[PDB]
């Protein structure tokens, strides 16, 4: 998922259609480390 | 009369096994204590606060049960004023609340992970009871095997 | 008729059940039946709290 | 008190009428303050005192601006009260103007990052 | 992981290095109007790092929290270069730069994050004009 | 005895102090709706819900008058 993100943030031709894409590839990673940080708060087990 | 309905009363908590002239005598205890109140804000703000008790404790749905089933109970009056007064003077999952690969038109939240942690708790219930199921067992047979002989047996104390 | 007053006698039945009182369903009858003499409930706490305690005394 | 009967109070404070009569509103108040009710987030009341300096900046006032500081400083200077940050987020947020938006402006920590 | 979290730095010092130098009255009235606008957002980014002060003191953060809490403040800074850095290297002045953000406003719109913060610029430039 | 009457000095301060606060803003309470207020926070209460509450109880008793 990252590897796209970081080439079509770094494009600048993809539109705003292509542009409002990425930016639903942004809010799953702003989750994804929402959900890192839950699990690192319960590592301070396996 | 009311006054056997009274005895009635002294009747249903005590369970069958003198015996029901005891009963007769705690009677007497009914009634010494039926006139010390005769001695010595309506009925639904009195739900208002329980369902406000339950609600901190979490568990939501529960609180809107009680006051639906006291919604048809407004729609006999006396009955529930004595059940505001008793409370705690007895004995001291389904996959379509936090699941979402089912449903029909499913709606989205993305994850919670704070139900999650009570999904292990979910778990340490159940494992509290088969460790008090296994502390229930050793006790029971240590109070026996540990003391003189004759303590298990009344007809050797004769 | 007695099929109305049976369906809500049933209502009142299981919220004290969640609330968790020791009345089962013929002693809540007999207190239903005792209410609508016009007995104080406010009284009827407080008998039916001796008389379960005194009952210990006799098992 | 107890808070059940304190919301109560409430009710019976800002309207008039008894609480036998309105009973509707304080049914739906019991849902609201229930089950939402303890902190949950983090609390800093150096933000919500920076936000009631934005605010009284929002007003163009500059001199009570500055009797904030010296007021703000005294809460902490007695030290009776639980939470600070709860009385001063109240007062700011029930705020009215004699005689904007906030998706640009940063809040404070859920913990739903840290755990419970 | 140091190492990816570096550049917003770099949009930081940018960005009130852009604040210094072109607020001065060569630079004309809406870049003076646009850099009182954009000094508002630093003073954000001050208020920011004070509550990760007070919770560091208080023997919890890590880099991993860290990460994510600036995440949203992350794209911001990076608009902010990007855009004093587009007013440079035209030398951008007067109704230039309300044309660029005539143009700049059209072409941020999605997330929706960065064109209220557009909007909010081009609104505060706009008035000596 | 005395100090159980200086502590009550020490809050009777401060219920002057949150008073100016709650003046310069303008709240539209008064005092006696501000001690419920000041009751319900002392137990931890967020302001995010009780807030929401009052701007519902004042559209409650102008729907009556």
């Amino acid at each position: 998922i990252r590897r796209y993100t970081d080439q079509r943030s770094l494009d600048r031709s993809f539109g705003l259609v292509g542009q409002s894409f990425c930016a639903a590839l942004h809010q799953e990673l702003r989750e994804y480390y929402r959900l890192l940080s839950v699990l690192h708060s319960q590592l301070q087990l396996t | 009369s009311i006054t056997q309905l009274f005895d009635d009363l002294c009747e249903a908590l005590l369970p069958a096994a003198n015996r029901k002239r005891a009963k007769r005598s705690l009677k007497k205890v009914a009634y010494n204590a039926l006139f010390t109140n005769l001695f010595q804000l309506p009925a639904r703000n009195k739900i208002l606060m329980l369902s406000f008790d339950l609600r901190v404790g979490g568990l939501g749905p529960k609180a809107d049960r009680l006051e639906e089933l006291v919604e048809e109970l407004e729609a006999v009056g006396s009955v529930l004023d004595l059940l505001v007064q008793l409370a705690g003077s007895g004995p001291p999952r389904d996959y379509f609340l936090n699941n979402k690969h089912v449903g029909r038109n499913v709606p989205y939240s993305g994850y919670d992970c704070d139900d999650l942690s009570v999904f292990e708790m979910d778990v340490q219930s159940l494992i509290s009871r088969e460790e008090c199921l296994c502390h229930s067992m050793i006790q029971e047979t240590l109070q026996v095997m540990e003391a003189a002989p004759g303590t298990g047996l009344p007809t050797v104390g004769l | 008729n007695l099929n109305a007053v049976r369906e809500t006698m049933d209502v009142l039945l299981e919220i004290s059940r969640i609330l968790n009182t020791g009345l089962d369903m013929e002693t809540l009858s007999i207190c239903v039946r005792l209410c609508e003499q016009g007995i104080n409930p406010e009284a009827l706490s407080s008998v039916i709290k001796e008389l379960r305690k005194a009952t210990e005394a006799l098992k | 008190k107890s808070p059940n009967v304190l919301l109560q109070n409430l009710c019976c404070r800002i309207l008039g009428r008894s609480e036998a009569d309105v009973a509707q509103q304080f049914q739906y108040a019991v849902r609201v303050i229930g089950s939402n009710f303890a902190p949950t987030v983090e609390r800093d009341e150096f933000l919500v005192a920076e936000k009631i300096k934005k605010e009284l900046i929002r007003q163009r006032r500059e001199a009570d601006a500055a009797l904030f500081s010296e007021l703000h400083r005294k809460l902490h200077s007695q030290g009776v009260l639980k939470n600070k940050w709860s009385i001063l987020y109240l007062l700011l947020s029930l705020s009215e103007d004699p005689r904007s938006y906030a998706t640009l402006f940063a809040q404070a920590l859920p913990r739903d990052a840290h755990s419970t | 992981l140091v190492h990816r979290i570096l550049p917003v730095a770099a949009s930081y010092s940018a960005v009130t290095r852009f604040i210094e130098e072109k607020s001065s009255f060569e630079y004309g009235q809406v870049n003076h109007a646009l850099a009182a606008a954009m000094r508002t957002l630093v003073k954000e980014h001050l208020i920011l790092v004070s509550q990760l002060e007070q919770l560091h003191r208080q023997g919890l953060l890590s880099l991993q929290k860290l990460w994510f809490y600036i995440q949203p403040a992350m794209r911001t800074m990076d608009i902010l270069a990007s855009l004093a850095t587009s007013v440079d290297k035209g030398e951008c002045l007067g109704g230039s730069t309300l044309s660029l953000l005539h143009d700049r406003s059209f072409s941020y719109t999605g997330d929706s994050q960065a064109q209220e913060l557009c909007l909010y610029l081009t609104k505060a430039a706009s008035a000596p004009y």
